[PDB]
DNA sequence: ATGATATTTT
DNA sequence: AAAATATCAT
């Protein structure tokens, strides 16, 4: 691609390299199950 | 299926074709009919033995018009095999074709260039080629003749001074015959083309064989940091017809919804009546058809188990 | 694209495909050689299951109405799956609604008002005490039935008018709002309000109404098409 | 709220308080700190004291005494002093206080600017309607045979777990959980409050209930169908805001003190759904008959009473008996719970 | 002056 | 989990 690009052409395709590749105590004791954690709204 | 993914099959059917014998026309067109190839289906596809796709596969391999890809393959009842997979990366094909036809034009035009220049010279004996400066500097004391260092012998005129028309001759034929090369470049390079993978190519597969051993999947192993060169790229409607019956249905169902709401926010009892001394707390079908009958009279007068999920 | 795809029935690789424009829509998928053929009709299937995008391997299975018939696919890349099967939930869901809906399954003028037959036995019919001073006035009596309207003009000329007056025209695409599945709700006063003010959807509906297929599927159709849109 | 209703960023903000003790390096912004952190003297962390060293280091422009209602307190009043602003705000809503040291507030941040009235602001829709009522629960023989030879102490325990109030606190509960309302039950004495939770299955908060644990009942219960009712404490009692909240009881509350009562009533007068028409909020005080208990409650809804809500007695609650399921029905349950209770001192 | 309850720190 | 200091009411 770089050589492609020196020259004038435009390239297809690009270089391989430039790729990315990507608590205290709890005392409310009897009911800590039954509750759904609703941390947002 | 944009006419862009046609244009670009045209143009490599076009440069194989051209630019290269009869079997890489067979080999190239199979992986461009079906997107992806086992190397064992290749085979049976074209009848042609291991020795004779050797060259082809290498050579088309090595201009970049194909890719490969080995995966590791567990059949169920058989040893695990390394499969080898055969596709065309779209973006490289056409780089490597655009290169290539430039070096090609621009190595013509430089044959020109030079044919236009001085002949030379060159010694028949150890035939060493002399320019035209440097043989300057070796003619003999009498001004008669170039004398060769290594043999003391006289030198001869080089040839291809009339070769001046059939190297434009020759630049003439291939740009002439290069046109469908060039005008498909141009119309690639209007558009935008992806990068293809072996994933992206599985989509537009068509099995070549009913039973093929080769399994046309891609199942990368689970949490596999390993990254390998070149193996890397950039509703329903529900309608519900209303008549009368359900119109009246639905006013009911609303007027309810209503009631429900009204009794929801009223006051308790206690609240609305002082509680002090309360105890404390601790036929017509006959006379139709008569009718029926009666008026017929008068217009007679007037006239295997696996995990699954629901979907 | 949607319509067909690579897949592989009973361990043997084929393209699998897609008709919709034959009613009822059928799935075919042939084999590589063609040797082997299989088509499936979409309104007996009833049910889809698909395996988990977790999992590995990729398989749809359709179970239908009956030792229940059931038919397994199993494609190579998951993204056409995910085409097939979504084209797939569409026409049974479609189908499936389909099913659940069958199984709920001048002329004012006085001289023209007493000459016209029908609607004296309309009113008639309709009203009672009506109906029994003529049966006595008229059977027995032997009074002309002629005479009897007469003296009742304006009783028949409020009755006719009670049924021969329509509502002004007005935008009734825009008031159907859908309200992932939506319910959308029609009548038939509705009906009639689209097919008069928009011919086009008409044409489209006298052709299909027994023929292509019944009255309820083509609304759903008609819903989801871009011509509703436009 | 401060960050919902202004223009400020992030980066000129910085609260000083246990959870985190992070300190905002801007040439200037927000600093939100509690009256425990700046008025402790004696016991401060170094990690504390470096920012309240910064607290004390630049000249303030503006300082908010957030319930200043509390300032006039024993060591509280070093906060005016150690901070050095030139204009200082009071807000507070119930300005009571038992002793006389209410008056103080004005030469410790300034005079009384502005009061607004109760009833006004509700018929104008800004805080929601309330019918409060004062619920009479008499006491059974065998329960009120022991309250009188208690001693004192020991006497508050007897009526607060009055199985008369017991059945009480329950009907009022269900009957308003029928209606999808919203219900918090006050109680300040802890055992009480807890030995109420676990027979009813309902969450309670006090302060043995760590920080996280409490920041998500409170957001539970704002936004869970299931989770409709919830117990408090003296924590809650004040400076609380949660708009779902409707109906409230008190089986138990502290010693005749206006200030609780108001703040508790209140909890429930910032309903969101309090402009929707014919829409009364309620407040309920569970009270035992012939106890202490009368006594401390007239005496502790008298600020109420000033601002003109009304209390209303139940003598009788009406559906009462048709209830399938009674607490401490059976005479032996009754004698278990006495027991249970008196074993307590 | 004492007892509850709450909060902060180590 | 135990200490220590405030606060609010008798
Ligand atoms: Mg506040
Ligand atoms: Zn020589």
């Amino acid at each position: 691609p770089r050589k492609l690009q020196d020259l004038g052409l435009k390239p297809a395709s690009v270089d391989p390299a430039t790729i990315k590749r990507q608590k205290g105590k709890i005392t409310n004791t009897h009911m800590t199950g039954i509750l759904k954690d609703y941390s947002h709204r | 299926d944009r006419p862009i993914d046609d244009i670009v099959k045209n143009l490599l059917k076009f440069v194989v074709r051209g630019f290269y014998g009869g079997s890489f026309v067979l080999v190239l067109d199979a992986i461009l009919f079906h997107s992806v190839l086992a190397e064992d289906d290749l085979k049976q596809l074209l009848s042609i033995n291991k020795t004779e796709l050797g060259p082809l596969i290498a050579r088309l391999r090595s201009d970049r018009l194909i890719s490969i890809h080995k995966q590791r393959e567990y059949p169920p009842n058989s040893k695990s095999v390394e499969r080898v997979y055969y596709y065309v990366k779209y973006p490289h094909a056409i780089d490597a074709i655009k290169w290539k036809v430039h070096q090609v034009v621009q190595r013509l035009k430089d044959d020109l260039d030079k044919n236009s220049e001085p002949n030379g010279y060159m010694c028949p004996i150890c035939l060493t080629k002399y320019t035209q400066l440097e043989a300057v500097q070796l003619l003999n004391f009498d001004r008669t003749e170039f004398l060769c260092s290594l043999c003391d012998e006289p030198l001869v005129e080089d040839d291809s001074g009339k070769k001046n028309k059939e190297k434009q001759d020759k630049l003439n034929r291939l740009m002439d015959q290069i046109q469908p090369i060039i005008d498909s470049l141009k119309k690639i390079d209007d558009s935008r083309i992806e990068e293809n993978t072996f994933e992206i190519a599985l989509a537009r597969l068509i099995p070549p064989q009913n039973q093929s051993h080769a399994a046309y999947t891609y199942n990368p192993k689970k949490g596999s940091t390993m990254f390998r060169p070149g193996d890397s790229a950039p509703a329903t409607l529900h309608i519900n017809i209303t008549t009368a019956s359900d119109e009246v249905a639905q006013r009911e169902l609303q007027e309810r919804q209503a009631e429900e709401k009204r009794k929801q926010n009223a006051v308790p009892e206690w609240h609305k009546q002082s509680t002090i001394g309360k105890t404390a707390l601790g036929e017509e079908r006959e006379n139709e058809k008569t009718l029926n009958d009666y008026y017929a009279a008068l217009a007679k007068k007037q006239a295997l188990e696996d995990e699954f999920e629901d979907v | 694209m949607s319509h067909s795809g690579a897949a592989i029935f009973e361990k043997v690789s084929g393209i699998i495909a897609i008709n919709e424009d034959v009613s009822p829509a059928e799935l075919t998928w042939r084999s590589t050689d063609g040797d082997k053929v299989h088509t499936v009709v979409l309104s007996t299937i009833d049910k889809l299951q698909a395996t988990p995008a977790s999992s590995e391997k990729m398989m749809l299975r359709l179970i239908g109405k009956v030792k229940p018939q059931r038919h397994m696919f199993s494609f190579n890349n998951r993204t056409v799956m995910d085409n097939i099967k979504m084209t797939l939930q569409q026409i049974i869901s479609r189908y499936k609604d389909a099913d659940i809906y069958e199984e709920k399954r001048d002329s004012l003028s006085k001289e023209k008002l007493l000459t016209n037959l029908k609607l004296q036995q309309s009113l008639l019919k309709g009203n009672k005490v009506l109906m029994k001073v003529f049966q006595e006035t008229v059977i027995n009596a032997g009074l002309p039935p002629s005479e009897f309207w007469s003296t009742r003009i304006p009783l028949l000329r409020a009755f006719a008018l009670s049924t021969s007056q329509k509502v002004g025209p007005y935008n009734v695409l825009s008031t159907i709002k859908p309200v992932n599945k939506v319910n959308v709700n029609l009548s038939r006063e509705k009906i009639l309000n689209i097919f008069e003010n928009y011919p086009i959807v008409k044409k489209a509906y006298t052709d299909n109404v027994p023929k292509n297929f019944k009255e309820p599927e083509f609304w759903a159709r008609f819903f989801s098409s871009k011509l509703f849109r436009k | 709220q401060f960050l919902q209703w202004c223009t400020l960023q992030p980066e000129n903000c910085a609260v000083f308080t246990s959870d985190n003790k992070e300190m905002f390096q801007t040439e200037s912004g927000l600093v939100v700190s509690t009256y425990s952190m700046v008025a402790n003297t004696r016991n401060r962390s170094h990690d504390s004291q470096k920012v309240m060293d910064f607290l004390t280091g630049r000249e303030w422009g503006f300082i908010i005494l957030d319930e200043v209602h509390v300032v006039p307190a024993a060591m509280f009043r070093r906060v005016v002093s150690t901070i050095a602003a030139h204009a200082k705000l009071g807000l507070t809503a119930t300005l009571v206080r038992e002793d006389d040291k209410i008056g103080d507030l004005n030469f410790l941040i300034g005079p009384k600017l502005y009061e607004a009235n109760w009833m006004e602001l509700s018929q104008k829709g800004h805080i929601a309607n309330v019918q409060c009522a004062e619920v009479w629960c008499p006491m059974t023989a065998e329960f009120y045979q022991e309250y009188l030879r208690e001693t004192a102490r020991k006497r508050m325990l007897l009526y607060i777990m009055n199985p008369t109030k017991f059945q009480a606190c329950q009907f009022l509960i269900q009957y308003h959980e029928r209606r999808g309302d919203k219900i918090i039950v006050f109680s300040d004495n802890v055992y009480a409050l807890q030995e109420y939770a676990l027979k009813m299955g309902k969450p309670f908060i006090y302060g043995s209930t760590p920080q996280q644990e409490r920041m998500n009942i409170l957001q539970n219960f704002q936004y869970n169908d299931q989770i409709n009712t919830i117990f408090l404490s003296k924590v809650g009692d004040t400076s609380i805001d949660l708009p779902e909240a409707t109906c409230l009881i008190q089986i138990s509350s502290h010693y005749g003190s206006r200030r609780q009562e108001a703040q508790r009533l209140g909890r429930i007068l910032r309903a969101k759904r309090r402009n929707d028409e014919g829409f009364n909020a309620f407040f309920y005080s569970l009270v035992s008959k012939d106890t202490q208990e009368m006594y401390y409650s007239t005496k502790r809804q008298a600020f109420l009473v000033d601002q003109g809500y009304a209390f209303k007695v139940i003598t009788h609650l009406h559906g009462m008996e048709n209830i399938p399921n009674l607490a401490y029905a059976s005479p032996r349950e009754r004698r278990e719970l006495l027991q249970e209770v008196l074993l307590k001192n």
